[PDB]
């Protein structure tokens, strides 16, 4: 083909300076033939829509004519990000910064104002007091760890030392930003990835989900302005990105606003960085927003929620690394809590809001200097060892669990695993004793200790010793979670949230832990339990139909929380070969792993395999079945035969089950020791309120480790 | 698993003009232009803004390398214009404003081609234009991901 573009002429009053170098002899007769290369020159062959009728022009320019805290890098050279933009599909297949039609991001309360540059409802992280020392992370003693709420480490040399860094928005629709990075926080699972990049004066945050479009927030000093780059329709002036109006220290920009609530969440998110300087206030609101999740989506993703949660955690890491540099110090209690709660929230967000499975959650925090981190982790490992030997305190052993949790290492979880199992055992004895496991210090210990006995399942492939240890902890926490404890745990949480203002009075989920969230009880949101939770509730100013709905939602949070695929996978015996017929797979309402070999499962339907018992005297509309599963395809129906007792009767290891005609299961108590076996062989002494007696008309079962289920006549309570 | 629009072997100007208009791969596909590691103008001999193509094919010719890189039409346009708008004289700059107004004119010729497609679903790392597989803990030319 024939190319004959219109080179200009030195005379041209307009494109004249663009005529070709004499050298070339670019006459109208020569311009085909190509041969447009001239060393000292760059040529631009422009052609428009009307080609060939308009043969397009050939322009010539000499090559030489082309040659503090948070800065936009504009142009193609010598912008390091240039290449990444030029590779992108921006504006080719996506529009990452669409035309905003009056899309508005209102200013918000708590939003930093000229009066309060940190926030209206901010509660600033206090400075280390006058003349307090600032040790290195090496001379760290167990005594330090105990007075840890008042032991300060100097941030310099512990914190990552800032160094220049270029941030490329994933949209490729914004100029690269040059910053001094202070590290980052990233987390995700098999169905979501969030990545925050911190810089002095800046945060770069991408939230992505499997089945939802991404969200991007870019936080910068208030006097900076970020344009949307590459949209040809903004030839006059580039279209500044949408976002909230600029506060006192920060201005926030957003990409990929839209679908009602998606927009709402994203407003909340662009609001978060200006609201506080205390990593804690974010954590608190995070743990609160997590208890408010709607039951309806089930185990599906909740994009609205996850955005709010992920933005809260990223924002807390921003407040944390910021607060540090500020008064150049980190309270040891804050370092440990930040590392612990980061790990805790990232999991609750990914599991409850991104629809994921715990065995896939990950979290890479990197606000610390890498070398200092390795040192810190080595020392902490050693104190985990020391604590378990030197100290006797419950406070100390729970610090040892929480330390293993922060390290998230097999070695760590190794030292403390026996300790945690032995504690769980002790609490069951306190509960069988008649006491309540309500002291905050106790719940926090129960929280991390169950976390510890669970960790091997999440890392895959547990040892025989590791399975046995967790199985017993599950038989126990399921026993601890009676109907009464459940109803109570609704009242406590309701009362806890009421008390919090997210500043002076924070809300730490771990301190309000219940066995229910680490049980194998997934019936907690059924009808009979909501009624329990309501009759033991304090009157409020919420319509009855709503308070009931609010309850069901929290019931559902606790069951979803407690439901780990990896555990169910591990304590429901499957057969070695495929079983004929259509599996009637009913999801276990209660799972009782009574022997390492076998488990009982409580469901609303017969299963096709296993010894199956059908509970009698139970409302036909909401029936109860107890099935004894082992690795076999065989099934047998069996009647539940009645029995009386009466020095060793062989009850130990068996499980006591109380259920109502209403179809509710009140307690699944493990017959632990011999003392508990005798407490049972006597009967239900009047005026001796065991955990084995109820005032509610109900039937008593005893489930033996070997598959037989009997009817403890003597423990029934009639109307 | 993801793809690249590789460079074209280009020893002569015609090796470029020969090349037919790039067709746009499926929505299925995760592709990316192969661009130069860095944009150096003392290393670019010709710029082919072929805006008569449905995809605004723009080619960056490095003669010494004998490669022509096909790159993002819109971001190249935006960026190159910017680099020309920089003050860095009067002849030097008058020439520049010239080439500027002439590029900007042809770009606007096609301002109705920019996408309206909202960015699609799936995890990002670290570029919408890279692959969107979700990675977890239990973990037209090809570049299988690592
Ligand atoms: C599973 O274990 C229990 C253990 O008590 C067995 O119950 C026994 O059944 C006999 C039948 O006459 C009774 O004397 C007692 O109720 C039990 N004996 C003991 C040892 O206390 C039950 O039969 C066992 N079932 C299987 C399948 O072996
Ligand atoms: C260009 O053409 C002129 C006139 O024919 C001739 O004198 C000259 O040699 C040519 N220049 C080159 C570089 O070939
Ligand atoms: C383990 O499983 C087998 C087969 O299900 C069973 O026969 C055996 O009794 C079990 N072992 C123990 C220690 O109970
Ligand atoms: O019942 C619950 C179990 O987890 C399922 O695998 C099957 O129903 C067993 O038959």
């Amino acid at each position: 083909r024939l190319w004959l573009p219109n080179t200009p002429d030195a005379s041209d009053p307009q494109r004249g300076r663009l005529a070709p170098p004499g050298e070339l002899n670019l006459t109208t007769a020569s311009v085909p033939m190509l041969r447009w290369y001239a060393e000292r020159f760059c040529f631009v062959l422009v052609t428009t829509a009307e080609f060939p009728r308009d043969p397009g022009q050939l322009l010539y320019i000499p090559k030489t004519y082309l040659l503090a805290e948070v800065t936009q890098l504009k142009g193609l050279s010598h912008n390091p990000g240039a290449s990444a933009l030029l590779r992108s599909r921006a504006w080719v297949t996506f529009a990452a910064a669409p035309d905003r039609e009056g899309l508005t991001f209102p200013r918000g309360d708590d939003g930093a104002t000229e009066r309060h540059p940190d926030g209206r409802r901010n509660a600033p992280p206090p400075g280390p007091p006058a003349g307090t020392p600032r040790h290195p992370t090496t001379n760290l003693s167990i005594a330090h760890l105990h007075n840890a709420s008042v032991t300060w480490l100097a941030a310099r040399g512990l914190l990552r030392t800032p160094g220049r860094y270029v941030y490329l928005s994933p949209s490729a629709s914004t100029w690269p930003v040059g910053v001094w990075t202070t590290g980052g926080l990233a987390f995700g699972c098999d169905a979501a990835l969030v990545r925050a990049r911190y810089g002095k004066g800046f945060m770069g945050l991408v939230i992505s989900m499997r089945d939802s479009p991404p969200a991007e927030i870019i936080v910068v000093p208030a006097d900076k302005t970020l344009a949307r780059v590459g949209n040809p329709t903004d030839e006059n002036a580039p279209a500044v990105l949408p976002g909230p109006p600029a506060g006192p220290r920060y201005r926030v920009f957003v990409l990929g606003a839209p679908n009602g609530s998606a927009l709402d969440a994203l407003r909340r998110v662009a609001g978060y960085p200006e609201e506080s300087t205390n990593y804690a206030q974010y954590m608190s609101r995070a743990y609160a927003e997590f208890l408010g999740e709607d039951p309806g989506s089930g185990t599906d993703a909740r994009p609205s929620l996850f955005w709010r949660l992920a933005g809260l955690l990223a924002s807390s890491g921003f407040a944390f690394v910021n607060a540090a540099h500020a008064h150049d110090a980190i309270r040891l209690s804050d370092l440990l809590g930040f590392l612990a709660h980061s790990r805790v929230l990232a999991g609750l967000a990914a599991r409850g809001a991104a629809g994921c499975a715990a065995d896939s959650v990950f979290l890479n925090v990197s606000v610390l200097d890498p070398a200092a981190r390795l040192r810190l982790e080595a020392r902490l490992g050693h104190l985990v060892a020391a604590i378990l030997e030197r100290e006797q305190s419950l406070v100390a052993h729970a610090l040892g669990y929480q330390l293993a949790f922060v390290l998230d290492s097999p070695a760590a979880y190794g030292a403390v695993a026996p300790s945690a199992a032995r504690l769980i055992d002790a609490l069951y004895a306190e509960f069988l004793g008649g006491r309540a496991l309500t002291a905050p210090m106790v719940r926090r210990a129960l929280f991390y200790a169950t976390a510890v006995l669970r960790a091997p399942f999440l890392a895959g492939a547990p040892s025989a010793e590791q399975r046995e240890r967790a199985r017993r902890g599950l038989l126990i926490t399921t026993a601890l979670c009676t109907s009464d404890v459940a109803a109570a745990t609704h009242a406590d949480l309701r009362a806890a949230l009421a008390r919090t203002d997210h500043q002076k009075n924070l809300f730490w989920l771990p301190d309000h832990f219940s066995p229910c969230a680490a049980s194998l009880r997934f019936d907690l949101a059924e009808g009979g339990f909501i009624l329990d939770a309501l009759a033991m509730a304090t009157r409020s100013d919420i319509p009855a139909d709503v308070m009931a709905q609010q309850t069901r939602g929290v019931a559902s949070v606790l069951t979803r929380w407690a439901h780990y695929n990896a555990l169910i996978r591990a304590f429901v015996p499957e057969a070695t070969h495929q079983c004929s017929g259509p599996s009637h797979n009913a999801e276990p309402r209660i799972l009782v792993p009574i022997t390492h070999n076998a488990s009982y499962v409580v469901t609303h339907t017969p299963l096709p395999r296993g010894i199956g018992y059908k509970l009698t005297g139970v409302d036909v509309r909401r029936p109860l079945f107890i099935t004894y599963l082992t690795a076999t395809c065989e099934g047998h129906a069996r009647e539940i035969e009645p029995k009386r007792l009466v020095r060793d009767l062989g009850l130990v290891g068996a499980v006591f089950l109380r259920y109502t005609p209403a179809g509710e299961v009140m307690s699944v108590l493990l017959v632990d020791t011999d003392a508990t076996q005798q407490q049972l062989a006597q009967g239900p002494v009047a005026g001796t309120p065991n955990v084995f007696s109820s005032d509610v008309p109900s039937v008593a079962l005893l489930l033996f480790p070997n598959g037989t289920v009997i009817h403890l006549l003597a423990f029934d309570t009639l109307p | 698993t993801e793809y690249v629009l590789r460079s074209v072997i280009a020893k002569e100007v015609g090796d470029i003009l020969r090349v037919p208009c790039m067709r746009t791969p499926a929505d299925d596909v995760s592709w990316r232009y192969e661009a130069p590691s860095v944009i150096d103008y003392a290393r670019i001999d010709g710029i082919f803004l072929r805006y008569h193509c449905p995809g605004l094919d723009t080619f960056l010719w490095d003669r010494h390398a004998q490669r022509a890189y096909l790159v993002n039409p819109f971001l190249f346009a935006a960026g190159f214009l910017e680099d020309l708008s920089h003050s860095v004289d009067t002849q030097e700059t008058t020439t520049r404003r010239a080439l500027y107004k002439e590029i900007r004119d042809a770009l606007g010729s096609r301002k109705q081609a920019v996408s309206h497609a909202p960015v699609r679903a799936g995890c990002v790392n670290f570029d919408y234009s890279r692959t969107r597989r979700c990675v977890g803990r239990r973990d037209p030319v090809l570049a299988l991901s690592n």
